[PDB]
RNA sequence: GCAUUGCCGCGAAGCUACCAUCCGCUGGAUUAUGGCUGAACGCCUCUAAGUCAGAAUCCAUGCUAGAACGCGGUGAU
C-alpha cells in the first residue's frame, strides 16, 4: 500500500520514511528525515517552495483533472473480479499518459505570454528616444 | 449449548473472535484447534472466517457489526478487506471507518436492532453505524464505563453486564434496549463480559474457567436451552 | 526506549499520573547495559504523584506508548507523541477501565485484557 | 418488533458427535493428515465465495506504475473512462494541443 | 583460528555436495559477482509464527549472473594419496579472457597460449578422444572447468575467472560426453538453480583484518531473474514494467543487463567481488529450507542518495513537467 | 587574523552497531559418574547378560590455513 508523504506528498514505501503518531491517533508519514525534521520545527510546506504543498497552492502545475475522477480511496470494498482488473490496469496507464498531456500542455500556456510581455517591454525600450 | 473454549492458552474470546448471528471471524494464529471447535458448534450454516485486520490475532475487539452489517477501523488492508469481501455474501456490508480509535469491539455493542456506542465518539461513525448496520444507535455507559462492547454483550435473545453495573443502570439501559440485562462474572471472577464470552441467537461461547454458575446465568439470560 | 529510572504516563483511569520505571522485567544480563522497556514490555514502575495510595509502591506496568522510532515487521518506522504505561497485575489483567490515547498494536497483540481495555488502538 | 435470528440452516444442521466413525471433519481432521499442529498449513483462497472458481487461484495487483491498484479499482470503470475519452477528444478537436 | 590473508581472492571451494547418480548429468556450483542489496516485501508462511500470512520486508543481496561456459573438464582418479588429476582436457577455441588469465603480460605478449593444443583439433581427435575414453575408463570423479562472460559485466577486469565444479550427476562416461557436448557452449543458472533453493556462498570478505575466505551456508535464493526480461523488478503484485537496476543503477558496481540471483540475507564480501554460489551439502529440511516463498515488491530506488521513486515515469509523473 | 570540524539548516560516502541485519542449535565411538531390569546368595544389588545418560577423550563430517625444501595436471618455450 502507498501512502503520500506528508510533507512532500510524496509516495511512501515500505522500508522508506518515518511515521508520527499524535495522542489523537494521526498517522503522519514522511519519505524522508528532511521532510521529518521539517515537521519536527513545526514548520509551514506552504513557505517551502519544492514541497507540493507549495506547488499545487501556487499554481505550476494544474491540481484538479477530471482523470482524478478514478483514483480514491475505497471503504466499501467490491468482491473479485478478474475481468475488471486488466481493465483498471488499462485506465491506470491511460490515464496517467493524459496526465502527463494536460500537465505539459498546462505548462505550454505559461510560456507564450512572455513573448506578449516581451513585446510589450521592448517597445518601452524603443518609442521613448 | 454453552460451549467452552480456549485459544492459546488464554480464557478470553472476545478479544481473537467476532461472533454474529450469521458468520464467526477467528484469528490464523497458533492451531487450528479454536477454529475446529466452533466447526463442531457452527459447522455449515454459517461462514467462519479466519482473518487478521492490520496484521493481528485480535479481530474482535477490532471489529463491530451485525448479521446485516460489519465495521472495520482505517487501518484494514485492503488485501485483508478483499479477502473479507470475498468472503463473506452479499448480504454483510463491509466498510472502513476514518476515526480516530480503532477498536470497534470496545467501542461500539449491538445486535440486529440497537447499538450502543461510545458516547464521545465523532458524528460521522454514529451516522456510519445505523446507515450500515441498521440499528438504532445509543450514546450511553454501562455503570460509568466508556467502553461498552468489552463490559456488555448483546445479541437478540437478551444482555449481559459487568456487575458494577446498577440495577437502576440496568432498567435505565434495557428500556433503551428491550432486551433483559443481568450482572454477570465469567471467567471466574473476570468483569470483562464482552471479550470475555461471544454470543449470538443460538450459541454462547465462552473460556474455559467461566464457571457453572456464570454459564447458568449467561444460559437464563441468553436462553441457551429451547 | 525507556531504560531503567524513566518517567512514562499514564495513560487508564486509575488515578496516577506518572510511572517511574525501577526495574525491567524480562531483560537480559550484560555488564554496563541498562535493562531498557518499549512497546508490549511489562517492568516494575513506581508513582511519582497522583494519588499518594498508588505512590510509595511499586506496580507492574505495560508500556502502550514509547516515542522511539521502531521497525516494524510490515516496512514503517513509527514511533507514538510520548511515553505512557498502563498498571497492571501481574497476569496482565487492567487495573484501568478504559485506556486514554493510542495503544501499540504489538502490546494489544500480545495482552488480551489490554486490548479489552484498549480504546484507542494505534 | 425484534425477533432473535437463528437462520434455518443452524437448526438443519446434526449436531456434531464427538465419537463417529462417520462425521463431519473438523480442522484438526484436514489438520492431522498431512502434519500436526505447527506444521500444518491454512488455505485461504481455496475457501471463498466468487463467481468463478478459477478467480480464487487469481492474484489481486496491488502496485501498477508506482500508484496503487486499489484505488482505482471501481464499478464500472467504463462508463467513466468512455467520458473521459469524449472529453479528450474534445481537448483535441479544439485544438487545445500543439 | 589463525587470521591470515586469503590466498586467492577467488575462494577455493572445500567440499561439494553429495553425487547422487539416479539424477541428470547437472553441476553444483556457479560463480557470480555480487552487485549489491536491496530490500524486498514478500509474505511469510510460517504458521507457528505470529507473523503468517503478514507482509515482512527482507533484506536481500543481488548477484549478477552472467552465462557460464565450459572449455574444458578434469577427471580425478584416486590414489592411496588422495585425489590426483591423471589428465584435463581443453576445448579447443578460448577467448581472450581466458588467455589473459593464463598471462601476466597479455598486453605485450604473443599470445601463444593454446596455440599447438589447436592443432590437438587438425587432427582427428585421436590423442583427444583417447584422453576422453581414458577418464571414461579411470578417473572416478569428474570436474568441467568453467569460465564467465565477464564482458557482459560492467567489471573494469577484461580478464574472466576459471573453475572446476564437480558434477555430481549420474554415469562418468555420460558425463565427459556432456561435457563434451557443452565445450564452447553456454550454461545459465536455470538449468543449475532454481527457486527457493539453499544455497551456501563462499567469497572473500571485504579486507580494510578482512580478506579472508568465508563460507555461509543456508541463504535461500529468492530470484532468478532473466536477462530478457524487463520485468525483473516485477511482481504479480507489483505490475510495473522495471528491471532489478536500482534507480541510478547498483551503487559502486553499475547494472545488471544479465541473468541474476537474488538470495536472502548476506553475505561475506564486498560489490564487485567473485562469489561462487554453491547447492547446499544436504537435503536441509528445517521448514526454513523447505518455504516456497512469494514477493511482493521490490525496492529499486536509490542508494546513492534517500531516494524516493521506483521508477523515473513515476518520477516525471510526480514531479510534473520541469523547466529544463 | 581567528574560533581544536566557529555555529546552524539539510544531507552524502566510508567505518561501525542485537543500536541494524543475515547465517551458524556437525554426527558417531568413549573415561569418571548417575541408573534400569537382574540373578549369581529365595533379602539385597548400575553388571554377571543387556542397556540409558554422560569429559575438553578418539574418529567421521564441515570450515580455515596449506608442507614457504609436499605433490599432480595443463599450457607455451
Ligand atoms: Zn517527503
Amino acid at each position: 500500500r502507498i501512502y503520500q508523504c506528508h510533507f512532500c506528498s510524496s509516495p511512501c514505501y515500505p522500508g522508506h520514511g518515518i511515521m508520527f503518531v499524535r495522542n489523537d491517533a494521526k498517522e503522519f508519514r514522511f519519505c524522508r528525515s528532511k521532510c521529518h525534521k521539517a515537521f519536527k520545527q513545526r514548520r509551514n510546506p506552504r513557505k517551502l517552495k519544492w514541497t507540493k504543498a507549495f506547488r499545487k497552492a501556487a499554481g505550476k502545475e494544474l491540481a484538479v483533472d477530471s482523470t482524478l475522477t478514478f483514483a480514491q480511496r475505497r471503504n466499501v470494498p467490491v468482491r473479485y473480479n478478474r475481468e475488471l482488473v486488466a481493465t483498471t490496469l488499462k485506465a491506470m496507464a491511460r490515464i496517467e499518459e493524459i496526465r502527463q498531456k494536460r500537465e505539459r500542455a498546462f505548462y505550454k500556456n505559461r510560456m507564450r505570454g512572455n513573448k506578449e510581455k516581451d513585446f510589450l517591454r521592448d517597445k518601452k525600450l524603443v518609442e521613448s528616444n | 449449548m454453552a460451549t467452552r473454549t480456549q485459544f492459546e492458552n488464554s480464557n478470553e474470546i472476545g478479544v481473537f473472535s467476532k461472533l454474529t448471528n450469521t458468520y464467526c471471524l477467528v484469528a490464523v494464529g497458533g492451531s487450528e484447534n479454536f477454529y475446529s471447535a466452533f466447526e463442531a458448534e457452527l459447522g455449515d450454516a454459517i461462514p467462519i472466517v479466519h482473518t487478521t485486520i492490520a496484521g493481528t490475532r485480535i479481530i474482535g475487539r477490532m471489529t463491530a457489526g451485525n448479521r446485516r452489517g460489519l465495521l472495520v477501523p482505517t487501518q484494514t488492508t485492503d488485501q485483508e478487506l478483499q479477502h473479507l469481501r470475498n468472503s463473506l455474501p452479499d448480504s454483510v456490508k463491509i466498510q472502513r471507518v476514518e476515526e480516530r480509535l480503532s477498536a470497534l469491539g470496545n467501542v461500539i455493542c449491538c445486535n440486529d436492532y440497537v447499538a450502543l456506542v461510545h458516547p464521545d465518539i465523532d458524528r460521522e461513525t454514529e451516522e456510519l453505524i445505523s446507515d450500515v448496520l441498521g440499528v438504532e444507535v445509543f450514546r450511553q455507559t454501562i455503570s460509568g464505563n466508556i467502553l461498552v462492547g468489552s463490559y456488555c454483550s448483546l445479541s437478540n435473545q437478551g444482555g449481559l453486564v459487568h456487575p458494577q453495573t446498577s440495577v437502576q443502570d440496568q432498567e435505565e439501559l434495557s428500556s433503551l434496549l428491550q432486551v433483559p440485562l443481568v450482572a454477570g462474572t465469567v471467567n471466574r471472577g473476570s468483569s470483562v463480559v464482552g471479550a470475555g464470552m461471544v454470543v449470538n441467537d443460538y450459541l454462547a461461547v465462552t473460556g474455559l474457567d467461566t464457571t457453572a454458575p456464570e454459564l447458568s446465568v449467561i444460559e437464563s439470560i441468553f436462553r441457551l436451552q429451547d | 526506549g525507556l531504560p531503567v529510572g524513566a518517567i512514562m504516563n499514564c495513560a487508564d483511569n486509575s488515578g496516577a499520573r506518572n510511572l517511574y520505571i525501577i526495574a525491567v522485567k524480562g531483560s537480559g544480563s550484560r555488564l554496563n547495559r541498562l535493562p531498557a522497556a518499549s512497546l508490549g514490555d511489562m517492568v516494575m514502575a513506581t508513582v511519582k504523584k497522583g494519588k499518594p495510595e498508588l505512590r510509595k509502591k511499586v506496580m507492574p506496568a505495560i508500556v502502550v506508548r514509547q516515542a522511539k522510532s521502531w521497525r516494524r515487521r510490515d516496512g514503517v518506522f513509527l514511533y507514538f507523541e510520548d511515553n505512557a504505561g498502563v498498571i497492571a497485575n501481574p497476569k496482565g489483567e487492567m487495573k484501568g477501565s478504559a485506556i486514554t490515547g493510542p495503544v501499540g498494536k504489538e502490546c494489544a497483540d500480545l495482552w488480551p485484557r489490554v486490548a479489552s481495555n484498549s480504546g484507542v488502538v494505534v | 418488533k425484534r425477533t432473535p435470528f437463528i437462520p434455518e440452516s443452524v437448526k438443519n444442521l446434526k449436531k456434531y458427535d464427538p465419537e463417529d466413525p462417520n462425521r463431519r471433519k473438523l480442522a484438526r481432521d484436514i489438520e492431522a493428515e498431512n502434519g500436526g499442529a505447527g506444521v500444518f498449513n491454512v488455505n485461504l483462497k481455496d475457501k471463498y465465495l466468487l463467481e468463478d472458481d478459477e478467480w480464487k487461484n487469481d492474484i489481486m495487483p496491488e502496485i501498477l506504475d508506482g500508484k496503487n491498484v486499489y484505488d482505482f479499482l471501481d464499478p464500472e470503470i467504463a462508463a467513466k473512462l468512455q467520458a473521459l475519452e469524449e472529453e479528450e477528444e474534445k481537448l483535441e478537436n479544439e485544438g487545445f494541443y500543439n | 583460528l589463525p587470521r591470515k590473508r586469503a590466498a586467492s581472492i577467488r575462494a577455493r571451494v572445500k567440499a561439494f555436495p553429495k553425487d547422487d547418480r539416479s539424477k541428470p548429468v547437472a553441476l553444483t556450483s556457479f560463480l557470480g559477482y555480487k552487485a549489491g542489496m536491496t530490500t524486498i516485501v514478500r509474505d511469510l508462511d510460517r504458521p507457528g509464527s505470529k507473523f503468517h500470512k503478514r507482509e515482512v520486508v527482507e533484506a536481500v543481496t543481488v548477484v549478477d549472473t552472467p552465462p557460464v561456459v565450459v572449455v574444458g573438464v578434469v577427471g580425478y582418479v584416486e590414489t592411496p594419496r588422495g585425489l590426483r588429476s591423471l589428465t584435463t582436457v581443453w576445448a579447443e577455441h578460448l577467448s581472450d579472457e581466458v588467455k589473459r588469465r593464463f598471462y601476466k603480460n597479455w598486453y605485450k605478449s604473443k599470445k601463444k597460449a593454446f596455440t599447438k593444443y589447436s592443432a590437438k583439433y587438425a587432427q582427428d581427435g585421436a590423442g583427444i578422444e583417447r584422453e576422453l575414453a581414458r577418464i571414461k575408463k579411470y578417473a572416478s570423479v569428474v570436474r568441467v572447468l568453467v569460465h564467465t562472460q565477464i564482458r557482459k559485466t560492467p567489471l573494469a577486469q577484461k580478464k574472466a575467472h576459471l573453475a572446476e565444479i564437480q558434477l555430481n550427476g549420474g554415469s562418468i562416461s555420460e558425463k565427459v560426453d556432456w561435457a563434451r557436448e557443452h565445450f564452447e557452449k553456454t550454461v545459465a543458472v536455470d538449468s543449475v538453480f532454481e527457486q527457493n533453493e539453499m544455497i551456501d556462498a563462499i567469497a572473500v570478505t571485504k579486507g580494510h583484518r578482512g580478506y579472508h575466505s568465508r563460507t555461509s551456508i543456508n541463504h535461500k535464493i529468492y530470484r532468478v531473474g532473466k536477462g530478457d526480461d524487463e520485468a525483473n523488478g516485477a511482481t504479480s503484485f507489483d505490475r510495473t514494467k522495471k528491471t532489478i537496476t536500482p534507480m541510478g543503477g547498483f551503487v559502486h558496481y553499475g547494472e545488471i543487463k544479465n541473468d541474476f540471483i537474488m538470495v536472502k540475507g548476506c553475505i561475506p564480501g564486498n560489490r564487485k567481488r567473485i562469489v561462487t554460489l554453491r547447492k547446499s551439502l544436504y537435503t536441509n529440511t528445517s521448514r526454513k529450507a523447505l518455504e516456497e516463498v512469494s514477493l511482493k515488491w521490490i525496492d529499486t530506488a536509490s542508494k546513492f542518495g534517500k531516494g524516493r521513486f521506483q521508477t523515473p515515469a513515476e518520477k516525471h509523473a510526480f514531479m510534473g513537467t520541469l523547466k529544463k
